[PDB]
């Protein structure tokens, strides 16, 4: 519609705050994926001989026999969170921008983190990587909870058996109980509901003869058309403002969650934390 | 409407004439002439972004069209769209201007805008071994710096000056509206009190005020 | 350098600059200045066309108030984080990684800044590494000796006990090594001699 | 609109490189149908 | 008229903060006079 | 409008009659009588706190 296009420009520069807010949200989401995963400077690689004292990470380390250099647990978690709806929303204006860090880069960051945790231990997050055997690494991690190292140096076999059993039980539990990856599906369902509500309100009259702008411009007179089209041009802007406000609130919540995740990855993975729960 | 009338493979019912999509958009219609099933896809549209190294070293810019296969507008095709003005160098450096899909751009040497995949860091391999330990021999104590916002400006608005200006009938007509001029002022006052409290919990954590000795 | 402090200032400035530029935008009236509709139209039309501007200005002010509330929530979160860092890094040594600077936290100094604080964190960064041959424990007189607080290293021909973060060769005496168990269960135990004083 | 500006001697005849605003002098009314223009010299 | 005064003539005002720069500087100097002279005892109990 | 009408030291060109500000508000005007440059400043205002 050309008359609507002229009326939107005559309505002032109101469509400058929403685009800037969306750009800020996009920049914040691109920064959240970097302040969490991209915490190490150098990228570490796992050694070829995979004999780490007796433990077995053949489920968390990246498997070379797959296209996108991931691990079995990551492969199981990726294939769980689900004209089509995406292209239909794109044809209306709702277009999704591609993230900066791709899935392969996030997988490589997670693999480098695991390599630094296994080979270096807790020294790669406070400076240079320091080689140390994994048995001695887990023996020095017991001295932070009270248990001495003579327990591990005598029951390493049982510890490795329990670790290998728990690693398998992790995959066994992830394969069932669909109410497990719920907090990751929550944001996706919220975004889908928001994109559906923002596109369904285009067929809801805010007070008019119809919802089609062409019918209003044709089957009416200018003195009444300029009043009928205003009731629809004011409702859509209010709906878009409400959508932007909801997106800002959700982005603040996700920023808090990402800060918590970064704190956990910096205090739990980069070293032993003595904080309960 | 407007669009690209293409040939579709939709099996319309013998009584249906129009056709919509999942969310209120006409995508296919029946030809009023001899029976044929068409498809109405929207015209070629997209977003345009400009990558610029800043108006302080040069003026060469790159244009990124989002949602295009470089055949609907050097020239490069990335997951973000089509980039015109940069060249995809096979090297790898740190990201300077984020474009998307792990492909950033910079201004390098002839001075021009180049595009390259991001570098996730160096490439170091720790030599793990069942009888190998790395013990430091010397310290390099350093001092890093971090910045944290503690307070924000305290603003205040007024209905009699922002909504109405130098008038009298406008101020009278504004009173008929709801309590939209006493809750916003209260929210601004709460924000001001919060900003005044955020400084009492960060910089004010000790009762006594200590002083440094002369020597 | 001071990027995160200029960002909030630029945001608070553009929120005020965009709030005054919307007063010149007509929301469906024949003019923008207030003393223009009440000087050319009759009350039956004045009370109708002037409300379309008051409603738009109220909506703009409400949008500004909502943006200010979100910004204040973000500033409150940042201020709580800054207070936590001030209380855990300056008022004492914290064993939390990356919370008081990248590396081993030792000390923190606070400094003021326009609408912000600057923490100077002293970090212990080890350097000049060196390889050594390690072992879980040694076996003397038939019994095993595990280190109390340290790590066993070997310069090739002699076994010493050093610290876990700094190289300090010391002889293996009966003062930093305790006896617990026999020499048939630990995998990787080496032989030596524990010199007792 | 009109504006007098120094056009000090330069390269062969061409529009010089320099910004100069044009202020209006007269605002005479008209209601004609102008679609062409013919110049005239002395 | 500058931008600071132009926004003032439109209703928008900026309230001054409660703690001046001098008080914040004194607070930051009081924390350094206890962190350098004393240790971590000026935050728990007596200095 | 309302407000003080002081003497301005501007440089209004002979074709520029009115004048606006940063917020597109009339800050200066030309007298319909003998040509003089004025400055329209808003009346004395402020805020009260008890
Ligand atoms: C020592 O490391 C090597 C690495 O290949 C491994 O094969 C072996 O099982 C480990 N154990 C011994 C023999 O020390
Ligand atoms: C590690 O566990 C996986 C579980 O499927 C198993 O297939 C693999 O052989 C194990 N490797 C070792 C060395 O225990
Ligand atoms: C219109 O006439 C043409 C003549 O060939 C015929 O093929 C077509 O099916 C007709 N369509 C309708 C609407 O009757
Ligand atoms: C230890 O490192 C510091 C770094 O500044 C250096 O000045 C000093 O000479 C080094 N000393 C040793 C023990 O090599
Ligand atoms: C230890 O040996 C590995 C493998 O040869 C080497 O990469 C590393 O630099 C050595 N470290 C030191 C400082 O001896
Ligand atoms: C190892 O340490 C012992 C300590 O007595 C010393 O005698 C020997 O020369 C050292 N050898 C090497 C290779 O450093
Ligand atoms: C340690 O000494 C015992 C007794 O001589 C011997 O059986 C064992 O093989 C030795 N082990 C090492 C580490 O040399
Ligand atoms: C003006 O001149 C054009 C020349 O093509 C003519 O078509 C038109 O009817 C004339 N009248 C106006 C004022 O448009
Ligand atoms: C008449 O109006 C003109 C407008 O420019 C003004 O300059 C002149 O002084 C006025 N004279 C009288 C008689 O007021």
């Amino acid at each position: 519609s050309t008359e609507c296009s002229n009326l939107l420009l005559q309505y002032g520069s109101f469509c400058t705050q929403l685009k800037r807010a969306l750009t800020g949200i996009a920049v914040e989401q691109d920064k959240n994926t970097q302040e969490v995963f991209a915490q190490v400077k150098q990228i570490y690689k796992t050694p070829p001989i995979k004999y780490f004292g007796g433990f077995n990470f053949s489920q968390i380390l990246p498997d070379p026999s797959k296209p996108s250099k991931r691990s079995p647990i990551e492969d199981l978690l990726f294939n769980k969170v689900t004209r089509d709806l995406i292209c239909a929303q794109k044809f209306k204006g709702l277009t999704v921008l591609p993230p900066l860090l791709t899935d392969e880069m996030i997988a490589q960051y997670t693999s480098a983190l695991l390599a630094g945790t296994i080979t270096s231990g807790w020294t790669f997050g406070a400076g240079p990587a320091l080689q140390i055997p994994f048995p001695m690494q887990m023996a020095y991690r017991f001295n932070g909870i009270g248990v001495t190292q003579n327990v591990l140096y005598e029951n390493q076999k049982l510890i490795a058996n329990q670790f290998n059993s728990a690693i398998g039980k992790i995959q066994d539990s992830l394969s069932s109980t669909p109410s497990a990856l719920g907090k990751l599906q929550d944001v996706v369902n919220h975004n889908a509901q928001a994109l559906n509500t923002l596109v369904k309100q285009l067929s809801s009259k805010f007070g008019a003869i119809s919802s089609v702008l062409n019918d209003i411009f044709s089957r009416l007179d200018p003195p009444e058309a300029e009043v009928q089209i205003d009731r629809l041009i004011t409702g859509r802007l209010q709906s878009l403002q409400t959508y932007v406000t909801q997106q800002l609130i959700r982005a603040a919540e996700i920023r808090a969650s990402a800060n918590l995740a970064a704190t956990k990855m910096s205090e739990c993975v980069l070293g032993q934390s003595k904080r309960v729960d | 409407g407007t669009g690209v009338l293409t040939e579709s493979n939709k099996k319309f019912l013998p009584f249906q004439q129009f056709g919509r999509d999942i969310a209120d958009t006409t995508d296919a219609v029946r030809d009023p002439q001899t029976l044929e099933i068409l498809d109405i896809t929207p015209c070629s549209f997209g977003g345009v972004s400009v990558i610029t190294p800043g108006t302080n070293t040069s003026n060469q810019v790159a244009v990124l069209y989002q949602g295009v296969n470089c055949t609907e507008v050097n020239v490069f095709q990335t997951r973000a769209g089509c980039l015109i003005g940069a060249e995809y160098v096979n090297n790898s450096y740190e990201c300077d201007i984020p474009i998307g899909a792990g492909i950033c751009a910079s201004y390098q040497t002839s001075q021009s805008i180049i595009a390259y995949t991001m570098s996730l860091g160096a490439e170091n391999s720790v030599a793990y071994s069942n009888n190998s330990i790395a013990i430091p021999t010397n310290f390099t104590i350093s001092v890093t710096t971090e910045i944290l916002p503690v307070s924000m400006t305290k603003t205040s608005v007024d209905c009699t000056m922002y909504i109405c200006g130098d008038s009298t009938e406008c101020s009278n007509l504004l009173l008929q509206y709801g309590s939209f001029c006493t809750q916003l002022k209260r929210a601004l006052t709460g924000i001001a009190v919060e900003q005044d409290k955020n400084t009492q919990e960060v910089f004010a954590q000790v009762k006594q005020i200590y002083k440094t000795p002369p020597i | 350098a001071l990027g995160k402090l200029q960002d909030v200032v630029n945001h608070n400035a553009q929120a005020l600059n965009t709030l005054v530029k919307q007063l010149s935008s007509k929301f469906g009236a024949i003019s923008s200045v207030l003393n223009d509709i009440f000087s050319r139209l009759d009350p039956p039309e004045a009370e109708v066309q002037i409300d379309r501007l008051i409603t738009g200005r109220l909506q703009s002010l409400q949008t500004y108030v909502t943006q200010q509330l979100i910004r204040a929530a973000e500033i409150r979160a940042s201020a709580n984080l800054a207070a936590t860092k001030m209380s855990e890094c300056v008022l004492g040594q914290s064993k939390r990684v990356d919370f008081c600077g990248k590396g081993y936290h030792l000390m923190s100094f606070p400094q003021s800044a326009p609408h912000g604080v600057v923490f100077l964190h002293v970090t212990y960064v080890p350097a000049q590494e060196k390889n050594f041959t390690t072992a879980p424990a040694i076996c003397h007189d038939g019994k095993a000796h595990f280190p109390r607080e340290g790590v066993f290293v070997s310069n090739g021909t002699h076994w010493f006990v050093t610290q876990r973060n700094f190289y300090e060769p010391q002889i293996i005496t009966t003062d930093n090594t305790f006896v617990s168990g026999n020499c048939d269960v630990v995998i990787g135990i080496v032989n030596n001699t524990v010199y007792d004083p | 609109y009109s504006k007098h500006t120094p056009i000090i001697v330069r390269e062969p005849e061409d529009l010089p490189q320099g910004f100069s605003a044009l202020e209006p002098l007269v605002d005479l009314p008209i209601g004609i149908n102008i679609t062409r223009f013919q110049t005239l010299l002395a």
